[PDB]
């Protein structure tokens, strides 16, 4: 039925930051998704189609060509894996970084540290890098209360303000790396369908400058 | 699952299909000189993955050989082995082989992908011409001609020496080389301009993914210190040479990538790789490589060719029970020598063990009328 | 803390469990929804709660940073419930595990693909009907999967199946039945029955 | 970081405290008249997985010895060993054994666990009675005491002789027992309430589950024919022995769970699992096993260090420049010197450079008035 | 059924095995050696980093089921302090021991172990000859606490001597291959043939007859050999650690500069401890590669228990009777005399039956005039 | 050749063997130890011999290079008889493994040095006995090797004892009793069972 | 040919325990006819046992050389 | 010399070489170094015998004249070392008994040149 571009968004805050984006592109939602039990949106460009995602699903629906292109954090990426995705843009939206965190002046135990984190990955290849051993606990919900409660020693998660950690006798100890949200599109997609994606890949570049 | 993932049986119509394209194919490249090798699916580890990838030795499983307690591997790739087979058959000159067998990897390539693939190459060692490379050009289209598909072959040429060349020159570091690799690998055209800025012959590297599919033009905007490089214009040669022999010889749809950067480490020159319409996951790799021995070869999961392929449907037919059974012994003997002959034919011809003894997918019964066996469709 | 932690799951479990803690003497003292509070009191001083993703709910107990929780059995069964006691059926948040696909939309004859959170619980109906799937891990909602071709059919816990029609899907097999579970921690029933027992009567009593 | 999962260095200090733990543990053992044994690390599995169970078959690392083409394992477990031992050595009578090495395992045996255990344990061979399984406790309580931790064992007792006599009685298939077994390892209350309505004596397996933790009233919650089995009733007996002299002479904490069957293959009674803190996997193992009777525990000694403290150490440097001023025969002084501190466990580095800084320097050697002194840093 | 090279230590041995691992851990540690305890396995990409091919042979690989990697077992325990050192020493001087069990494929020597517990000792981060100057007291401060009546003969050899004339000559690898098979095997009239028609050929030749004479090998050596640093320095090392072995310790040293085992390992340096006239060494050490310097020594405790002896022990038995007729208050009296036993490392058995009876049982503790005391048997 | 190649021991074997040979219709056409020939045909056109070292027997045997033979049950257990049937005692060349050792010299109380042609008939017996050996692999006479130290045992065939008593040795331990096979390839008694039958039944009976 | 039905049902007739199947199996593995002579004369029925290796081969007459309870066993037959 | 030898003008045969020999570690490393793989099989006795009743393709065996085997149908094929008698000595006994062995070993060393 549709021939145009699927496009996947996040949630919350990216799709704020994204909006501004896509307007210059010519692609503005014709209605509010927050006050909407509404799956799949259309936009005033009538070849274009928005997917409203939990952000780590992002990478899911595009690389299996669901979706054509999205937006997601690079956060996500890493923990996901983007090798059967493009990764065309840095958006430079959304910034923040990437950090291990623990409770407030607490010491280090002797003992191998658990890592409890949503980031699995992203946390077993950065204390690989540091070369220090690690047992890791995936978790899906929030992540402050774990050190609290001992689940694990520290937390990996992602920290702007750092305002959450303070407020929760937790503070950032290492930066793992930068986070973004970027433009990812599918393989075949790319291949077929470039026509269509490159103005608005060329106004995205240009709105970011 | 019943079966892990990446694993699956070919059963029945699909089965024998694999066993008509194995063997046709084998065939096929035995009559172009090619000699076939069947190496076996293990060895030690020191010949299976003697100067391997990082990749080839972690897509390689290990297990022990309880003879000597040394490590074996399970093949994930034929190659190594025509090189061992090469060292010690081959001499100096020209020599060719090919091959069909199991290989396993650890991990799925693609998303689904199949990690026991029915892997089905040649190679051709001792020649440096792009002759060699122009020749199994011909054998494979050769081979996919045959197959009578409808599906499209859409082949793609890139060349590692160019960026190899470019990264030597400019004299980049390991760390610039993988951000180059990386960038091109996710087509990063913005922040590719901006590392490139910053880099010395940056604008060349820029070039490559930009202007890197035109290759009639390429050499003409590369920089003065590029277009020098005796290597950087042969590769460039070369590129041309097959793209137009893939054109004019065979009627291909030919892009050209030269930011095509897979197996920087087992590639040595010119690559080759086919897709079947959209698929992303390549049907055919090929290209230069090292045996001081020149190669050059291609290679393809025939499994992955059964989906676009066709054979006419099998007669399926069962001989009468109780007809059978009323027969004198001289009228066995004849009806028999009429059954040979329609499986030398190739009918499947089921010899019923009880009156309700039913091929699967029956399409005929050879029954008894007037004086006369004969096939009637069900 | 020397007494007991109880990992409850945040929405409608929460609203269901209330009543039986009540009853137990475990009240909140205050509102969950409106706090900026990770750790809650209870009117007994031996109980404090948390209040967790659902799917974390085995994680802290089966670790010891609860000793006790309330989980769906569709949690339990994609998570994993080796390391953790199932005390009681609470008969609590009825529902059931089943397979979806669009509204009378065909099987295709091809192999299936699976979109879905339960993708443990997915492999294991699937080969139990001896059949060859492709799973597809969402950590999201999922009618949509069917919608955009991402799947054939996705798995999902269904009670009244509003969702599914409102969207253009049909429940088609049923996988199992769920309902939320006591779960309780190896060590904590060993340690700490004296202050559990109590607790897991008046519970028991209130279903 | 470079090492497998579940295998660690122990460094520095925590290995000089697994060190001192390992030599005061067992010289406690062999105090007690325990004989000390320390078989080797590899054998032919022909001997070293003789009547093992699948569990400890698949923890078993294989590898082949090139003199005679043949199967070696690398142990898992001491015990085998022991058994091995006493067979050739013991006689009918009483014999005592104890041990500490190091085991190694293909699989984590719970969460984030080692593979590479320093295992020690002591073993009691030839004695019938409950009276071998109680010296076993006090042994194993005084070694604990001795280490003056603050963290505190949980004892939980168990008797795979219970669940195997009511398996009997019911005439239970390989299929049932099985699924029964699974059930109790989850404590799923309701799927086995479920199976043991259609299970003959389906009651008492679900009374097993139910309210085997108290042990006063279990034999009196079970069936007739089950309150009729000599076994099953000496076997709650013994139960109730343990718990009470636990309690009584040691001040302990004790749980029953009779359903606990881990290593239902191997053991042949009444078993024993002491935690530490609210740790997950035991620290000590024990229990009831295999004409010859047999009982006896294990630890991982490394699993120890967390919970145990050694005084600070005194590292002591001497001071390069005035030991090089020495003539021949002052050094010969010092060096007595250094020789009688290191007999009392200082630890004295004699410096090859002047920046040769031992690690953790408390003190210094130092020259002053033709003596040699120390002073702190 | 054990396999070849393989042993059971069982009763006082292991005992005796037990206190020497213990004694000789504790010397080391007070003399600012750190321990270290690494894990029995490890992946191979680090337990046979840049190892010889000969480690490679004598490590037993297994596979890990957690990754799919290949693993060892160690054979050596000085790879694994490398990789230590690497994480943890800096660039300083730093000290390490250890003592744990290693295995290897094949015995070394006729019907030689394949399990043997190595303890060791090394110091990284010091080029002087001194730091093989403080190893050599180590080490026999500890030969010397042992109380043997064996002796200890010290072979001391130096690779670089023979490497540098190799350079010097510009040999090739066939004619270096075979100077070192003829060295070897001490075939004087082959290598006086071989050394005519080879560059320098004199001074190899002088190796093999004159080398054991250290104090004259340099002036019987070529000018070009002689204005050599390196095989001066040699030289001269050797002359040092001669000198200090006889004066210090009253050791018989010989030379052997032709001792080119672990060619490829070692890189100056080397000592070779022969026990009596025992063919393989019970101690090898010598300086080898960390840009990073290092020395040390190794040895097998096991092969000390031939030549060592202890006290016998005192194994004592509580009479059952008398020991089941107290009142409680005298039960406490009893075990508070026992544990004083104990703790001076009397053996108590406190019998389960009247017919309990220790192995080896040197004493009873009886009940005599409201007494208890120890009477031989 | 398509019938049945007999491979026969050296020496005493063939002495006790040639009149079973006789019985069953094949005597050798000539003298073997004034012969230099390997192969030797007999009265009966359809069987030959092979005259080899004992211990070869069963190697011929098993890879059907020889479609029976003539063994000491000595060398079948040293060799591993797996591969071959165990036809029929013939109640020829009597005789017994035995530990020995030089005349009343005690046995030490440590590890023992054993020292044999019977490597693994040794390993196996003193395993049975749960005592730990060091075995020395000799190939040629065991007698001299407790008298210059080699081992402290030597493990072999003894029947009257006079070799040991003339070098100041002594039996000790009886290992098991001995005497000589007749064994068979697996597959020439499957393929061949007609030419073999005859001569099997004039062993068997030539035996009782 | 073979035919494992024989074995089995003789040794289900005779009541055989793992241990003694096994010491058959491995006697007949390596026809070792002395040997198997022997632990035949010691169990149930080891006359039919040592039939087998002895007059297996001739199986024309082999059920008329095996037991009454052998011959009138229908699976053997 | 060690030397590989068959039946006379016997050519190879296409699968993997049979090896019946007293040698059996110098047969696996001298077809080892020819890149060849073999089976091994240990005799004890008399060699020549074997490849003429099939039992190995080739034999592993010293050959002086070569005498014995021509007069058995077989010839030498390959050659794989030279051969001689040498002077071993115990270790221990060459450290603890060098004055009885040293003026022994000179007069070897003289009488051989
Ligand atoms: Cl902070
Ligand atoms: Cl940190
Ligand atoms: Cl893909
Ligand atoms: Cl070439
Ligand atoms: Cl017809
Ligand atoms: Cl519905
Ligand atoms: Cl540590
Ligand atoms: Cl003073
Ligand atoms: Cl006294
Ligand atoms: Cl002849
Ligand atoms: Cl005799
Ligand atoms: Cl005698
Ligand atoms: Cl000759
Ligand atoms: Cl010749
Ligand atoms: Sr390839
Ligand atoms: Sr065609
Ligand atoms: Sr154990
Ligand atoms: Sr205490
Ligand atoms: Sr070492
Ligand atoms: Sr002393
Ligand atoms: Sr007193
Ligand atoms: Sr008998």
């Amino acid at each position: 039925e549709f021939l145009g571009l699927t496009l996947a968004l996040s949630k919350g805050r990216i799709l704020e930051e994204t909006m501004p984006l896509l307007r210059a592109a010519g692609v503005e939602l014709l209605e509010d998704p927050e006050a909407s039990r509404k799956l799949i949106f259309p936009t005033s460009n009538p070849n274009v189609r928005v997917l409203i995602l939990r952000a780590s699903d992002v990478p899911t629906y595009v690389e299996h060509g669901a979706a054509d292109f999205g937006v997601a954090g690079k956060d996500v990426l890493l923990e996901h894996g983007a090798n059967h995705v493009y990764e065309l843009l840095d958006l430079k939206i959304a910034q923040c970084k990437l950090m291990t965190a623990g409770v407030k002046d607490a010491p280090l135990p002797n003992r191998r540290l658990r890592i409890a984190t949503k980031y699995v990955n992203v946390a077993r290849a950065y204390f690989a890098s540091q070369g220090q051993q690690v047992d890791v606990i995936k978790l899906y919900g929030s992540m402050e209360l774990a050190p609290l409660v001992g689940l694990g020693d520290l937390i990996v998660d992602v920290v702007d303000t750092g305002n959450t950690l303070r407020a929760n006798g937790l503070e950032a100890r290492d930066h793992i790396c930068d986070v973004s949200s970027r433009l990812i599109v599918n393989q075949v997609s790319y291949k077929r369908k470039f026509a269509l994606l490159e103005p608005i890949l060329d106004s995205f570049k240009n709105s970011i400058n | 699952g019943m079966l892990p993932d990446g694993v699956a049986d070919v059963l029945f119509e699909d089965a024998h299909k694999q066993e008509v394209l194995r063997h046709q194919l084998t065939q096929q490249l035995i009559t172009h000189g090619y000699q076939l090798v069947s190496p076996p699916m293990i060895e030690f580890t020191e010949s299976l993955l003697s100067g391997a990838s990082e990749d080839l030795k972690r897509q390689t499983f290990k297990i022990i050989d309880q003879l000597t307690g040394r490590l074996m591997g399970i093949r994930a790739d034929i190659t190594p082995q025509i090189l061992r087979i090469d060292a010690h058959h081959g001499g100096d000159g020209i020599a060719r082989y090919c091959y069909a067998g199991d290989v396993i990897h650890t991990l799925p390539s693609g998303l689904f992908g199949s990690r026991t693939p029915l892997q089905l190459g040649a190679e051709i060692f001792g020649c440096e011409s792009i002759a060699a490379d122009i020749e199994l050009i011909d054998v494979l289209f050769s081979m996919i001609n045959s197959l009578d598909m409808s599906a499209v072959l859409h082949v793609d040429l890139g060349h590692v020496t160019i960026f190899k060349r470019l990264a030597e020159l400019a004299a980049l570091s390991a760390s610039d080389t993988e951000q180059l690799m990386q960038l091109y690998a996710n087509k990063n055209l913005p922040e590719l301009k901006q590392v490139c800025q910053v880099l010395p012959m940056g604008s060349d590297f820029y070039t490559l993914a930009r202007f890197g599919h035109d290759i009639a033009n390429l050499l003409g905007r590369l920089s003065e210190n590029a277009q020098q490089d005796t290597k950087i214009v042969t590769a460039i040669d070369e590129l041309q040479r097959l793209k137009a022999h893939l054109q004019v010889q065979w009627q291909c749809a030919v892009s050209i990538d030269v930011t095509e950067l897979s197996g920087y480490h087992y590639h040595t020159g010119i690559v080759f790789n086919g897709y079947i319409n959209s698929e992303t996951q390549p049907l055919v790799r090929g290209g230069r490589f090292d045996g001081p021995r020149q190669a050059t070869g291609f290679s393809m999961d025939v499994s992955r060719l059964l989906a676009h392929t066709q054979l006419d449907a099998p007669f399926i037919v069962l001989i009468d029970y109780d007809a059978f059974n009323n027969l004198d012994s001289a009228q066995r003997q004849l009806l028999l020598q009429q059954v040979a002959s329609l499986r030398q034919q190739g009918y499947r011809v089921t010899m019923p063990l009880t009156a309700e003894d039913m091929p699967v997918g029956l399409t005929h019964r050879l029954s008894l009328a007037d004086n006369q066996w004969r096939l009637h469709a069900v």
